[PDB]
This record gives C-alpha cells, sequence and structure tokens, in this order.
C-alpha cells in the first residue's frame, strides 16, 4: 500500500498569507506520463470536497488561489490567498494503486487578531431542578487564539468533577473559536452551595474573566 | 448537476449487519466507478472500495474483505453497501463518491455523498430534555438552549425557526451518563430581549422529539 505523509500536521497562517501542504509518497503514485495525487478540503460536518486532480489541476469551481505540485514521490498543495472560508482539514490522496490511499490530513487554522472571550454564566433552569438535575453553563464566545482554560469555583472552592466541556471549530467567517463549559450537580447539590463561578484563563488578559451568581 | 444523495443515519447493535444506500442522479450512473470512503469520529480517511455499476464489478481494500459488500442497481441508479459483523469501532461515516474516468483527470473522486453516520450500540433510543437558559436573575445579552439526554445523534437546533441565525453557537455534543447533551447560545441586542420573542426549537428525529421552548426572563 501506498503511504502517503503530510506535513506539517498542523498549520496557522495569517489572513492573506500562503499556506503550503507538502504530501511524501512511500511509492511514485505518477504512471507514464499521468499522475494520480489528488488533493481534498473538508471542512466539519461535511464531505470532503476536490480541490486538484492528477497533482497540480484546478479542479473547476474551486478558486485559483489553490494549486498543487510535485511528481513522483513529493508533492505540494499551495493555498495563496489564504481568507477565513479556507479554515478546514486538507488531505493528500493516491488513486495509482489500490487499495486508494489518503494522507493523514493537515488542519489549517486561519490567524487572526487577538480577542477577548465573552462569558456568560446561567443557572440551572427551574425545569431542569424539577428534573432533578442542575447544570450550570457558561459560555466563552468568540475568542482567539483558541487555548483558553475554564475554572470552576463553588462557594470559592475550585471543582473538577462533573464538567464537560465543548469547543466549536474555527469560525468560518471571523475566525473565531467559541468554547461551553458544564458544571453537572444534582439538585440535592447544587443547593448545598450559594456561589458558583465560572472562571477564564485567556492570553489577552492577565486576569481571569469571572463570571458568577449566587443560588439565592 | 451531478449528485450522489445517501441514507439517513443510521442505529445498528453490534454484531448486527447495515445496508446503506446512494443515489446517483446528473450523469450516467453505468459509466462511472461509485467509491466508499470510512471516517471515524475525528480521524481521517480509509478507502473501502469501489464498484462499477456498469457490469457489477468491484474491488476490495483487503482491511475490508469479508465485511464489506458492494452492490448497485441499475433499474433505480443507486449504489449500496452493506457491512457485517458489525463493532463499536466501525462507528463511523462512510461517504459515497464517483470518480474521474478520462485519462489525466487522476481518477480523483469529484463529487460526494454527504455522508451516513453509522452508530454501533446497544444503547436504546432516548428522547432529550431541552432547558431554557435564561440569564442570571450590557449592551448584549446571551440566552442559550440545553438539550440533555439524547441518543443516538443527531439533533437539530434553530432559534425562531432559524429566522435568527447571526449570533448564534451550537456547540458539538459531549457523551454524558451514556447519553449525549448539546447547549447553544444566542446573542442579540439588550434592546432586542425581554422585549422581542426569543425561542430555541429543537428536533430529535430518532425519538420523534420536537420541542419548542421560549426563553422567559428569571424570576
Amino acid at each position: 500500500d501506498i503511504v502517503l505523509t503530510q506535513s506539517p500536521g498542523s498549520l496557522a497562517m495569517s489572513l492573506g498569507q500562503r499556506a503550503t501542504i507538502s504530501c511524501k509518497a512511500s511509492q511514485s503514485v505518477d504512471y507514464d506520463g499521468d499522475s494520480y495525487m489528488n488533493w481534498y478540503q473538508q471542512k466539519p460536518g461535511q464531505p470532503p470536497k476536490l480541490l486538484i486532480f492528477a497533482a497540480s489541476n484546478l479542479e473547476s469551481g474551486i478558486p485559483a488561489r489553490f494549486s498543487g505540485s510535485g511528481s513522483g514521490t513529493d508533492f505540494t498543495l499551495n493555498i495563496h490567498p489564504v481568507e477565513e472560508e479556507d479554515a478546514a482539514t486538507y488531505y493528500c490522496q493516491q488513486s495509482n494503486e489500490d487499495p486508494y490511499t489518503f494522507g493523514g490530513g493537515t488542519k489549517l487554522e486561519i490567524k487572526r487578531a487577538d480577542a477577548a472571550p465573552t462569558v456568560s454564566i446561567f443557572p440551572p433552569s427551574s425545569e431542569q431542578l424539577t428534573s432533578g438535575g442542575a447544570s450550570v453553563v457558561c459560555f466563552l464566545n468568540n475568542f482567539y487564539p483558541k487555548d483558553i482554560n475554564v475554572k470552576w469555583k463553588i462557594d470559592g472552592s475550585e471543582r473538577q468533577n462533573g464538567v464537560l466541556n465543548s469547543w466549536t471549530d474555527q469560525d468560518s467567517k471571523d475566525s473565531t473559536y467559541s468554547m461551553s463549559s458544564t458544571l453537572t450537580l444534582t439538585k440535592d447539590e447544587y443547593e448545598r452551595h450559594n456561589s458558583y463561578t465560572c472562571e477564564a484563563t485567556h492570553k489577552t488578559s492577565t486576569s481571569p474573566i469571572v463570571k458568577s451568581f449566587n443560588r439565592n | 448537476p451531478v449528485q450522489l444523495q445517501q441514507s439517513g443515519p443510521e442505529l445498528v447493535k453490534p454484531g448486527a449487519s447495515v445496508r446503506i444506500s446512494c443515489k446517483a442522479s446528473g450523469y450516467t450512473f453505468t459509466r462511472y466507478n461509485i467509491h466508499w470512503v470510512k471516517q471515524r469520529p475525528g480521524q481521517g480517511l480509509e478507502w473501502i472500495g469501489w464498484i462499477y455499476p456498469g457490469d457489477g464489478n468491484t474491488f476490495y481494500n483487503e482491511k475490508f474483505k469479508g465485511k464489506a459488500t458492494l452492490t448497485a442497481d441499475k433499474s433505480s441508479s443507486t449504489a449500496y453497501m452493506q457491512l457485517s459483523s458489525l463493532t463499536s469501532e466501525d462507528s463511523a461515516v462512510y461517504f459515497c463518491t464517483r470518480s474521474y474516468s478520462e485519462s489525466g483527470q487522476g481518477h480523483a473522486m469529484d463529487y460526494w455523498g454527504q455522508g451516513t453516520s453509522v452508530t454501533v450500540s446497544s444503547a436504546k433510543t432516548t428522547a432529550p430534555s431541552v432547558y431554557p437558559l435564561a440569564p442570571v436573575c450590557g449592551s448584549s445579552v446571551t440566552l442559550g438552549c440545553l438539550v440533555k439526554g439524547y441518543f443516538p445523534e443527531p439533533v437539530t437546533l434553530t432559534w425562531n425557526s432559524g429566522s435568527l441565525s447571526s449570533g448564534v453557537h451550537t456547540f458539538p455534543a459531549v457523551l454524558q451518563s451514556d447519553l449525549y447533551t448539546l447547549s447553544s447560545s444566542v446573542t442579540v441586542t439588550s434592546s432586542t430581549w425581554p422585549s422581542q420573542s426569543i425561542t430555541c426549537n429543537v428536533a430529535h428525529p430518532a425519538s420523534s422529539t420536537k420541542v419548542d421552548k421560549k426563553i422567559e426572563p428569571r424570576g
């Protein structure tokens, strides 16, 4: 089986710059005068979309910002004017020898200016409390870079058990990230405490961003 | 236009079999290959095999011999993949795609189906609870909608029947108590809400769950 190795595995490029992705094949994927190296873009929740075929041909409907090069065992994909919508994972692919094989994929992050998260905390809804549960939800929205730390404090004491986090993929329009942090307790647990605090540590502030409420 | 429409998401017990369909239109079905690709959650792309509907010829990846069977229906322009002896590790999205035929076209897969998500699990279909998240009892206000305890994927969530689309963050589900939980946030101008109606709409088709939850200020 022809093994395709992509490099880098992860890449961040500023808006309008050039992104370059390399694909190295264990055996040649060019045959006679033809090449069977193809490049695809996959955005979250979507099937892959063909960008380049036969290692240098621009697929119809794909902007000329995408281009490919190389032969034999070494190929490259170039994205000049990198744009916000280009945030995706990129795959090289070989159609030379059965079985067809894919590269491991290269995730492209679009660089942008720093942005502090917009943090909102939500006490459990009354309906959930009637259901016997108590989820305290904290939204940390539209921040950049993606590295962020969330601390949950209950009556001033740090809490780690019962926290579940979810991150959006990079926004295709403004290149920001968003995150939800949920502290789930039982109703009995939740009513044994007064102060609930969601603490965000991000590069845009030397002091943590604090949102809090009292059960009352 | 070339279009490949795949069947919807499937929940299958471990050890059972699943047969997923790929319906083609907009091109001569009997003159192009149909390829099938597997993508485990969070992972890359793995090629399964191809079928040529013109004569029924097939080729299978060695790793998928004995587990995948490719068939094609000429009378309905539909390709099928059956997967057998299903394992929890077989939970993945399976794509059908057609490949270029002409010389110098790299045999690239130029048209793709939307993908069919197969969940292999003995867990039972479960309807979620939907909770409206009002702010604690600025220029903008953020509201939330919590969809807790459903199985299997997926759910769809909209705000004001999809009319309210900007300022929305719907987060990927996480596994909680052997079930799925997701939340969504919507942010609007403070003069907009409490004064204008804002409702989160949730559908979990597997459990026929269809819920509207209007966000109301806390008391």
